[PDB]
């Protein structure tokens, strides 16, 4: 896949801030136009996957009902950070963050897996 | 074994300590460590170690831990004397084991570095295998000896790098930028519709990029530099070529480029790029750096290493002064029947020892000359003849083997090594016919070539070759093992450091996102890269690995590979070489003509005449329909040249006599040239001025400069020496031809016919082998389509021993071999489309050839040349064989004048102020501060870079002002001190000329506002500043002695230079005649071609160092299928787009040989002179 | 490709002449679509008039009687990239003097960048009846003969001097 490093497991307090990043190191330092990053979220392992964040030549947030105005992208693709932060975490957010990335000039298209759980 | 005065804790009398010592010395421990380390090296060779061998790695680790435990319980702690901390390699032991214990658990994030640091395990072989420590030590003393030459090399590359920086500053960036600025549609990068200069100038699609090439074309504003097409200008625009590392725009890259020039590694591309950017007139700089930094510095390094190795070798040679028998006697002895014994005696007599050797060797020679006759296109009758001859010859050798086996008992038969070799060959021969349907495995039939080596008993010189090959794995098996271990450790270091990077960054070096041809991913390819660096082609892969995996790592790794590997290969070469080493009017008329011939002024006149007549050939080029007045005046002076030379022939005849004149080779040469010129003269004077071989005789006029060989004394002496040394070279050349014939026949068997393509040249992609496998379906594609799809052949193929010799000379000269190896390793079947690296292991065929027929044969040839020149020197009392008698007087004059001169110390003048000022100027403190400010000026020169900020330019300007003021003030102080006695030493004169010329430079910088604005002369008078840093050599002693050696050896270099230039002239005229109007395909461009004397001499000087001669040859070898036989060629009646292949091969092969024999004598005249200094 | 040569400035009446103009591309790879116009005016006459226009496939000549049925094209044959702009005149008359100017118009093709260029070369010819064969070749012939004679004279003088001197030397003993 792609050389993407993520926190394997993160714990977040009830309603507290949570920043779950996808850092990645590749050749061909990231450009802004032809580059693409994707973010998929799953409410559980074996249930449906949901697109909620795009960056196709520009930041494109799908603004799902699960992440209406809570997930915000304040990362840095040039600094190899496509991080998403979830404010006011809610227990039905317990699931899988998957970030999909494609560095334009290489073709080492890859994937990402993040498991987030919320404590009672 | 014990010898233990240690007396440490855990008393040496203990049972445990005694057991540890007993097992430690015991050789089975060493053997099991050998097995462990060899398996460890193999597992290191493994690229991605599968987890089912991770525990095997732990097993190896535990073995190392056990060894460490034993060595610690046997005198471990560092406190006691003679412990294992006193022995350096056990530092390596502790380091590697401790770093393993660091590695298997949490560690630093640099996984690649910690993985690489396992190479110490492979390095352990150097410590533990017996004898290797001494080899490493000897390498260390040789390196320690070459220190002064390293210092001089560094300072010389620094001086020349400053020259190149100041001359070619930024010129490498000159690109053909679209000039007619199209403002109305000049979009900005963020969609502004506005125009910004720094975005237009660096936008990559505003450059030319000659269709087919990769880098955008370099261009130039000079009159002779490259030419921009219509609609482009020559502003410096964008990144440098070759990813940005080929540049003179800073002292770092200038130093890299001139270290590249020093080793001549792919220096023809720097030559072409810089001459296309800065103008062809700068070839003077390249000649200067090749005849000083390349030939001389490399010669000096090799001479000093040779001197050190000879000294050490001579010092170390001087300091020295039944149970199976009973089974054998029953089965190995074949006397069991009286008639059988009678037959044994009979056949032993029927051997006819005097008349068996001739028969068997005749059969061997006929066998090798039958194996020579091989082709891809073979008529079935001819292949049948080859097969039946093969059967006949193998039957003959089987008959000889069986006859000898029955004639002498197998015990005594196999007791001879020659007989065991013969048995190996005959067994290998028999296993062929039985296995006549084995898939692939075409290598097996190649072993028959070894029969030729049975001529070793005949030749003494083929025995010398076998002696060299044996000494490689005999007396010097340990040193070649050191070489193998080093080529292994570098190969695995590369694979662990840059191996993953070459796969992550694929699209940064190869535009198709495929692995480049020569990468460091696998182990085989890493070994290939390190071998290539040993061959000499480091830069072309250093660029790629710098582009994928960081500049610093590749620079360090490849400099280490070059230095260490070349040191070891040089040491192995010299090791082998030193192992090998040990009335009454007719009489008055005749004497009057003799007197008029022997007149010095008349000889000068004829020299001027031959020079003019020879130079008149230069004007005969493609720019001859212009300057018609020049062509007419030169044509009508050709007649008077012919007249004067016929007159000289007649008058020499009268002076000397027919017998006296025709017993001299030079007189035959002159007569032949005059006769052929006169024959052409009479042919053109008559109506038969064309339409025959007369026009082909016309180009033979290029031989006219040969009269200068007879006239000029230096060229005559050099040609005399070469011709005298030919006879000792004929036998060695015969050996080299036989051995390269073995290699060429094996290459034909491996590759014959497997070098065909199918271009669709409209796309010019070699069809991948699933659309067209066979030749037959490529024909199908043709018959469906039009000629836009063809079945090409690599032009330097291996399809018969002739093409084999050509392609193999290319492979052995390390120029043009890359395409051959690509088309070999892609080769799969004779009539099948090649597939990308489907036969990778054919690389080892070229590795074997370079090891044997390019390294060992070169070693033999060099040894014989050195022996011959030693003999020739000893004949004439040790005098030089490249100097005229007046040159000998010149030599002896320097020999006498180079001693220690009791110079006058300039006594103090009778003034107190003068006394103190001479205390100032004579004190050593004043000299050393001068040297330090020269060093400061040198660093502030090297800090000048392209694209530097204007503030930096002003700061450098004012600091240069300060320094030049300081130097001028010191100069005028010394003048006021004693002008008349300081105009006595030449060093001071150099100081005065450099200071006044720097003052001229700065005055003209201020006053460039005149009618004579000349930037180029201004950069040259800036280069004039560099002369001051040459004063540092005055404070040196060994460097001064070495420069004295160059000064003392100049005259021989000058004579050989005249000869080489005259050869360049003849071949350049031949190129102007034949290889003008050839297609501009690859290595022959709009410039660096044969269309003019300037461009032709450019190409010949490039070829003189063998650089890229495949490039020049390749466009000649094409044919009207890949040409146009009737091209328009405007401005000239000449037609046809490409020349004659046969004369193309003869032109370049004969130049490579001739140039090689010339440049070699340049090396010998330098190397041997350096020896004679001390 | 680059031998830019002027035409000849002498034409002899009744036989043929070769008008020569070679515009050479600065880089020969570039492939261009080129066409030309030839402007002509007689001696002591008004401004030029076009006579022949060769555009990449065929030679269209103006209907002037001064050149009809007696002018043929000797440039590059059917390549659409002329690079060789040569007019051939058969049966030269006295009218065909004055000033010729070859107008060449190039449309160089690049990666994604067309370019239109124009070059004008001026050639002046004069028609004679006897071929006034040039001065360089004649002065070269006199140079040839005088040099041959003077070298022969030098040789004879030197050899007679040496003969006399050494005969006087040998008569001494
Ligand atoms: C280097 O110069 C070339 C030549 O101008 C630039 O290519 C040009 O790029 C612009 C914008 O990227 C293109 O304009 C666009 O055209 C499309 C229609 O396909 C239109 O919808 C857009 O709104 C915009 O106007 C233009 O077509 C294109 N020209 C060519 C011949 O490719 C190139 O972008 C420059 N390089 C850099 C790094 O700026
Ligand atoms: C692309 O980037 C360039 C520069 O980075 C942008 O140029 C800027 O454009 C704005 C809009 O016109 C300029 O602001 C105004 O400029 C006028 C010029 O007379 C001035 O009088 C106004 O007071 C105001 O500053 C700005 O100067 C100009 N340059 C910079 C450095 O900002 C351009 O707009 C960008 N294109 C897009 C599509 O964003
Ligand atoms: C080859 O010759 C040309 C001129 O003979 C050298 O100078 C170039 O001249 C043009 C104008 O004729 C410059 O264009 C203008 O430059 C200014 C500089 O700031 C720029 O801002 C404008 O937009 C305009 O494009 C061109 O820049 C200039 N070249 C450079 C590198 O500045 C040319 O330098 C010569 N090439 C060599 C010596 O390699
Ligand atoms: C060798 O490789 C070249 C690569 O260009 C092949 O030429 C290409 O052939 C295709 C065949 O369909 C051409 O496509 C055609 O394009 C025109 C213009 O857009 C369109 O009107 C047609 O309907 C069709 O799509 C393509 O233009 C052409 N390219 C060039 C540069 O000529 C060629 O076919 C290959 N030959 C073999 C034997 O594989
Ligand atoms: C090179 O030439 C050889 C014969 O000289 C080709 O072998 C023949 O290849 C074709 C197609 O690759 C085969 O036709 C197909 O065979 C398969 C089964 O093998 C069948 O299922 C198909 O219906 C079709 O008939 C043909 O049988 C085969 N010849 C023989 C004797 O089996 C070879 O393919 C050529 N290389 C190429 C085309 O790359
Ligand atoms: N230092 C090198 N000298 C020549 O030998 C190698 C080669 O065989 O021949 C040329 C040079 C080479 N590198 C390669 O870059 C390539 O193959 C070639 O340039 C292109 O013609
Ligand atoms: C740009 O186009 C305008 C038309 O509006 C024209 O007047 C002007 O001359 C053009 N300038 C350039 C540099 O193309
Ligand atoms: C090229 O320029 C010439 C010069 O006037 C002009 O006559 C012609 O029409 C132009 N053609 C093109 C395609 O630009």
């Amino acid at each position: 896949s792609m050389e993407v490093t993520v926190p394997a497991t993160l714990n977040v307090l009830n309603g507290s801030d949570a920043r779950l990043p996808c850092t990645f190191n590749s050749c061909y330092t990231v450009n802004h136009k032809q580059f693409s990053l994707n973010w998929t979220y799953q409410e559980c392992n074996n249930c449906s996957e949901e697109m909620f964040l795009q960056f196709r030549m520009k930041i494109i947030n799908l603004k799902l009902e699960r992440f209406q105005d809570r997930v915000e992208f304040s990362g840095n693709p040039s600094k190899y950070d496509v991080s998403v932060m979830l404010r006011n975490v809610q227990p039905e957010d317990e699931g899988i963050y998957n970030c999909y990335i494609m560095n334009p000039p290489d073709r080492h298209r890859g994937h990402g897996k993040i498991h987030l759980q919320v404590l009672m | 074994f014990s010898a233990t005065p240690a007396l440490y804790i855990l008393s040496p009398f203990n049972l445990i300590r005694r057991i540890a010592i007993k097992i430690l010395i015991h050789s089975v421990f060493s053997m099991i460590i050998m097995c462990t380390i060899l398996t460890n090296c193999v597992f290191m060779t493994f690229s991605n170690p599968p987890d089912w061998s991770k525990n095997v790695e732990y097993t190896f680790t535990g073995i190392y831990t056990f060894e460490s435990l034993v060595k610690i319980i046997a005198r471990g702690f560092c406190i006691d004397g003679f412990t294992f901390l006193r022995d350096p390699w056990n530092w390596l032991d502790f380091s590697v084991i401790m770093m393993a214990y660091i590695t298997e658990f949490v560690n630093l994030g640099n996984v690649s570095a910690l993985r690489t640091f396992r190479v110490l395990r492979a390095l352990k072989t150097i410590s533990v295998i017996p004898g290797l420590k001494t080899i490493v030590g000897a390498l260390i003393q040789s390196v320690k000896k070459l220190s002064d030459v390293m210092i001089l090399t560094v300072f010389c590359l620094s001086v020349f790098a400053l020259i190149g920086l100041q001359l070619f500053m930024g010129n490498l960036r000159n690109k053909c930028v679209v000039w007619p600025i199209n403002f109305n549609e000049s979009y900005l990068e963020n969609g502004t519709k506005g125009f910004d200069w720094e975005e237009y100038i660096n936008n990559k699609t505003n450059f030319y990029t000659v269709p087919g090439m990769l880098e955008p074309l370099l261009c130039g504003n000079s009159s002779d530099a490259g030419q921009c097409p219509e609609g482009y200008q020559c502003m410096k625009a964008g990144r440098n070529p070759n990813y940005g590392y080929t540049s003179f725009d800073t002292f770092s890259w200038a130093f890299l480029a001139l270290f590249r020039l020093m080793t001549q590694d792919y220096w023809e591309n720097l030559y072409q790029l810089t001459l296309r950017a800065a103008g062809k007139t700068y070839m003077i700089f390249f000649v200067l750096v090749i005849f000083v930094g390349s030939f001389y510095l490399v010669n000096l390094i090799l001479a000093v290493v040779a001197m050190a190795y000879e000294e050490q070798n001579q010092a170390t040679l001087e300091e020295a002064e039944p149970c199976w028998y009973k089974f054998a006697n029953t089965f190995l002895i074949w006397e069991c029947h009286p008639y059988w014994i009678k037959l044994k005696e009979i056949v032993n007599l029927i051997v006819m020892d005097p008349f068996v050797d001739l028969a068997i060797t005749i059969c061997i020679v006929l066998n090798t000359l039958f194996m020579a006759m091989e082709h891809h296109p073979m008529t079935p009758q001819f292949e049948h003849v080859l097969a039946v001859g093969n059967l006949v010859f193998t039957g003959i050798f089987t008959a000889e083997m069986f006859l000898k086996l029955i004639a002498m008992d197998p015990y005594y038969y196999f007791q001879e090594g020659w007989n065991i070799f013969d048995g190996f060959i005959v067994s290998l021969s028999l296993m062929e016919l039985s296995l006549a349907d084995v898939e692939g495995l075409s290598v097996l039939r190649s072993f028959r070539l070894l029969r030729v080596f049975k001529l070793a008993k005949s030749w003494p010189t083929l025995n010398m070759l076998i002696k060299i090959i044996g000494n490689s794995v005999g007396a010097l098996g340990n040193l070649t093992l050191v070489l193998a271990i080093i080529v292994f450790i570098f190969a695995v270091v590369g694979m662990q450091l840059f191996g993953k990077s070459y796969k992550e960054c694929v699209c940064k070096i190869n535009q198709d996102c495929e692995l480049p041809r020569w990468h460091m991913h696998d182990f085989f390819h890493s070994f290939l890269i390190v071998f290539r660096v040993l061959c000499g082609e480091w830069i072309e892969t250093m660029w790629d690995c710098m582009e994928v995996a960081g500049q610093a790592m590749c620079l360090i790794v490849f400099m280490m590979v070059m230095v260490i590997g070349n040191l070891v290969v040089l040491n192995l070469f010299l090791a082998l070489l030193l192992s090998s080493f040990s009335g009454k009017s007719w009489w008055i008329l005749r004497k009057t003509c003799f007197l008029i011939v022997e007149h010095n002024w008349f000889e000068t006149f004829i020299i001027f005449m031959i020079l003019l007549s020879s130079g008149a050939l230069a004007f005969e080029d493609i720019y001859i329909e212009q300057r018609k007045t020049i062509r007419t005046i030169l044509e009508y002076a050709d007649k008077v040249f012919t007249y004067i030379f016929i007159l000289e022939m007649l008058l020499k005849w009268t002076a000397y006599g027919f017998v006296k004149f025709f017993t001299n080779a030079w007189c035959w040469l002159d007569f032949l040239i005059v006769a052929v010129s006169l024959v052409s003269l009479i042919a053109n004077a008559l109506g038969y001025s064309e339409l025959g071989a007369i026009k082909s005789l016309r180009t033979l006029r290029a031989l006219r400069p040969l009269r200068a060989l007879s006239r000029f004394e230096g060229m005559r002496v050099v040609v005399n020496a070469l011709v005298g040394a030919i006879p000792s070279i004929m036998n060695v050349l015969l050996v080299c031809l036989i051995f390269w014939l073995i290699f060429s026949i094996m290459g034909v068997n491996l590759f014959a016919g497997k070098y065909h393509y199918c271009f669709n040249e409209t796309s010019e992609i070699r069809f991948e082998i699933e659309d067209v496998n066979n030749k037959t379906e490529c024909e199908k594609l043709m018959e469906g389509n039009n000629t836009e799809i063809r079945w090409k052949n690599v032009k330097i193929n291996f399809d018969n021993v002739g093409a084999g010799y050509l392609a193999l000379l290319q492979v052995a000269t390390f120029k043009g071999w890359m395409d051959i190896m690509y088309a070999a390793v892609d080769s799969r079947k004779p009539d099948e489309q090649p597939k990308y690296e489907d036969n990778i292991y054919m690389y080892i065929y070229f590795v074997i050839f370079i090891i044997f027929g390019s390294f060992f044969t070169l070693n033999l040839f060099i040894g014989v040349i050195i022996d011959n020149f030693n003999q020739q020197k000893k004949k004439f009392g040790g005098q030089d064989i490249f100097m005229t008698e007046e040159q000998k007087k010149y030599y002896n004059a320097m020999k006498k004048l180079g001693s220690k001169k009791p110079q006058k110390p300039i006594p103090r003048p009778l003034n107190k102020i003068q006394g103190i000022v001479f205390d100032f100027v004579t004190q050593q403190a004043f000299d050393i501060v001068i040297m330090m400010l020269i060093c400061l000026n040198m660093v502030t020169m090297m800090v000048e870079t392209d694209t530097q900020s204007k503030q930096m330019e002003n700061i450098l300007y004012w600091i240069n002002l300060v320094f030049v003021i300081f130097f001028t003030c010191e100069c005028v102080l010394k003048m006021f001190a004693l002008r008349h006695y300081y105009f006595t030493i030449g060093w001071n004169i150099f100081d005065f000329v450099v200071v006044i010329l720097s003052i001229v430079g700065m005055f003209l910088a201020d006053i460039i506002e005149k009618y004579f604005v000349s930037p180029t002369l201004f950069r040259v008078i800036r280069l004039a500043r560099i002369g001051r840093i040459l004063r540092l050599i005055k404070g040196a002693k060994g460097i001064r002695t070495l420069l004295f050696a160059l000064m003392m050896s100049l005259p021989a270099l000058f004579n050989i230079g005249l000869l080489l230039f005259l050869v360049m002239f003849i071949f350049s005229i031949f190129g102007m005649s034949n290889f003008a109007y050839v297609k501009h395909e690859a290595g022959i461009d709009d410039m660096f071609n044969f269309e003019t004397f300037g461009n032709s001499m450019i190409c010949l000087f490039q070829i003189t160092t063998s650089a890229g001669w495949d490039g020049l040859l390749l466009p000649i070898l094409n044919r009207p299928p890949d040409c146009s036989l009737d091209k328009e060629h405007p401005g000239s009646g000449f037609k046809g787009d490409c020349g004659n292949p046969s004369v193309g091969i003869f032109f370049f092969v004969s130049y490579i040989i001739i140039s090689f024999l010339i440049v070699v004598n340049m090396y010998i005249a330098i190397i041997l002179e350096n020896f004679s200094v001390a | 490709g680059c031998v830019e040569v002027d035409s000849e400035t002498e034409a002899v009446y009744g036989m043929t002449f070769k008008i020569l103009c070679i515009s050479c591309k600065r880089r020969s790879e570039t492939n261009a679509e080129t066409f030309t116009e030839w402007t002509f005016r007689q001696k002591g006459t008004e401004e030029f008039v076009k006579i022949l226009r060769y555009e990449n496939e065929v030679l269209q000549l103006e209907e002037d009687e001064r050149f009809e049925g007696r002018v043929v094209w000797n440039g590059s044959r059917g390549t659409k990239d002329l690079q060789d702009l040569s007019i051939f005149i058969t049966n030269v008359t006295y009218n065909h003097s004055g000033d010729y100017e070859c107008h060449v118009y190039r449309l160089l093709f690049f990666e994604n960048y067309e370019h239109n260029t124009s070059v004008v070369k001026k050639i002046h010819i004069e028609v004679v009846d006897k071929a006034n064969r040039d001065m360089a070749s004649i002065v070269s012939e006199i140079m040839m003969y005088v040099l041959i004679v003077v070298l022969t004279i030098w040789l004879v003088a030197e050899m007679i001097y040496c003969y006399k001197k050494i005969a006087a030397a040998t008569e001494t003993a």
